[PDB]
């Protein structure tokens, strides 16, 4: 992961009977902390908005996370990345339902590899990620982590703040367990917290939706 | 290249009126929605009130609809929030937010009914 | 755990009080000490009163401010004098176990304070 490392993330799920993949590619310079990604919808339209997404893309991955110098030793993700690690995340939306995913994050080869399953539930026509209502702007965000010794891995549990067109803030819980998938030395840290600042940008060239996406992620 | 400076925090009384008003420099205010957010001492930061980029709507919460009153004026490139009817909730403080490109906080101010 | 209590908006020219506590048993062990925080810019130490008995004062304060360890209550009392619009800083209660000077450990959630 030292150095520029190019990544390629492909994932398909379900929400209420609507099946749809996004593929997509970037590289990400661990050193500098920066993170760059484009994706793209294999299929004609994505029935939810893509933020909601975006931000279980973005957050699948974490070796690509700069951290600080007193905390490399701390990291587990980039401990486990030579053997790869499953990812189980919980998301609570604030009344517009609920995600369920599951995710393996691996070097294949000479390049990282994520791959990710979704199943959205409880979703209601008149909802905001039904309506579209979400705008294109993200928000910066937080994320704890805390070790667990009796499940041999890592948990992380944050709040994500989505906006609506009319102003409306949805605060959605997000709750992530990790299991390393090898059997090497886990070195988890105790606690420590991760600030991400993410911006996303289009690119006028094609017709195709871009979400040219930009992450700065920071541990302390 | 851009800032936010919110001001016009004081102290009142339960029952006062109270504005506060939130400038913007480097970025039109009229192409972006903006919002208010509160947090209490020792609290969670949460979204009390907004309005949208168009500026035909604005929401607020369960508990303050109706009492925050937002308004804006896009030459002024500032806006104002009323306090309207005054509760001990509102002891939390306030932050002013419009994120263009990459996200954007404003210092605010502290409120505190007493 | 370090309760802090006693602030409220005031006018120009009041005395108020604020209570620190430390729930965990004694006191009198912890070095005790009070910072200041204003809207937006950096934090400032505003006193503190150390295992000696010797409470020292920032320049700006001095002789204004003055912190009381009460043996009869157990508690560490910061009472304000002449405060001023300088003053609109939220005020926070620290402690540190070593006599030395240093990084405090223990904190509060603190208490806004303001001026006319």
């Amino acid at each position: 992961f030292t150095g520029v490392v190019p990544i390629l993330v492909e994932l398909d799920g379900d929400v209420n009977g609507h099946k749809f993949s996004v593929r997509g590619e970037g590289e990400g310079d661990a050193t500098n902390g920066k993170l760059t990604l484009k994706f793209i919808c294999t299929t004609g339209k994505l029935p939810v908005p893509w933020p909601t997404l975006v931000t279980t893309l973005t957050y699948g991955v974490q070796c690509f996370s700069r951290y600080p110098d007193h905390m490399k030793r701390h990291d587990f993700f980039k401990s486990a990345m030579p053997e790869g690690y499953v990812q189980e995340r919980t998301i609570s939306f604030k009344d517009d339902g609920t995600y369920k995913t599951r995710a393996e994050v691996k070097f294949e080869g000479d390049t990282l590899v994520n791959r990710i399953e979704l199943k959205g539930i409880d979703f209601k026509e008149d909802g905001n990620i039904l309506g579209h209502k979400l705008e294109y702007n993200f928000n910066s965000h937080n994320v704890y982590i805390t070790a667990d010794k009796q499940k041999n891995g890592i948990k992380a549990n944050f709040k994500i703040r989505h906006n609506v067109e009319d102003g409306s803030v949805q605060l959605a819980d997000h709750y992530q367990q990790n299991t390393p998938i090898g059997d090497g030395p886990v070195l988890l840290p105790d606690n420590h917290y991760l600030s991400t600042q993410s911006v996303l940008s289009k690119d006028p060239n094609e017709k195709r939706d871009h979400m040219v996406l930009l992450e700065f992620v920071t541990a302390a | 290249q851009v800032q936010l400076v919110e001001n016009g925090g004081a102290c009142v009384k339960p029952g006062g009126s109270l504005r506060l008003s939130c400038a913007a420099s480097g970025f039109p205010v009229n192409r972006y929605s903006m919002r208010w957010y509160r947090q209490a001492p020792g609290k969670e930061r949460e979204w009390v009130a907004g309005m949208s980029s168009a500026g035909d709507r604005s929401s607020y919460e369960d508990s303050v609809k109706g009492r925050f009153t937002i308004s804006r004026d896009d030459a002024r490139n500032t806006v104002y929030l009323q306090m309207n009817s005054l509760k001990p909730e509102d002891t939390a403080v306030y932050y002013c937010n419009v994120n263009v490109g990459f996200e954007y906080w404003g210092q605010g101010t502290q409120v505190m009914v007493s | 755990q370090l309760v802090e209590n006693g602030g409220g908006c005031v006018k120009a020219g009041g005395s108020l009080r604020l209570s620190c506590a430390a729930s965990q048993g004694t006191l009198s062990n912890l070095v005790t000490g009070w910072f200041r925080r204003a809207p937006g810019k950096e934090r400032e130490f505003v006193a503190n009163i150390g295992r000696d008995g010797l409470t020292v004062y920032s320049n700006s304060v001095k002789g204004r401010f003055t912190i009381s360890r009460d043996r009869a209550k157990n508690t560490v009392y910061l009472q304000m004098d002449s405060l001023k619009p300088e003053d609109t800083a939220v005020y926070y209660c620290a402690g540190r176990l070593s006599r030395f000077p240093g990084e405090y450990d223990y904190w509060s959630k603190g208490t806004p304070v303001m001026v006319s």
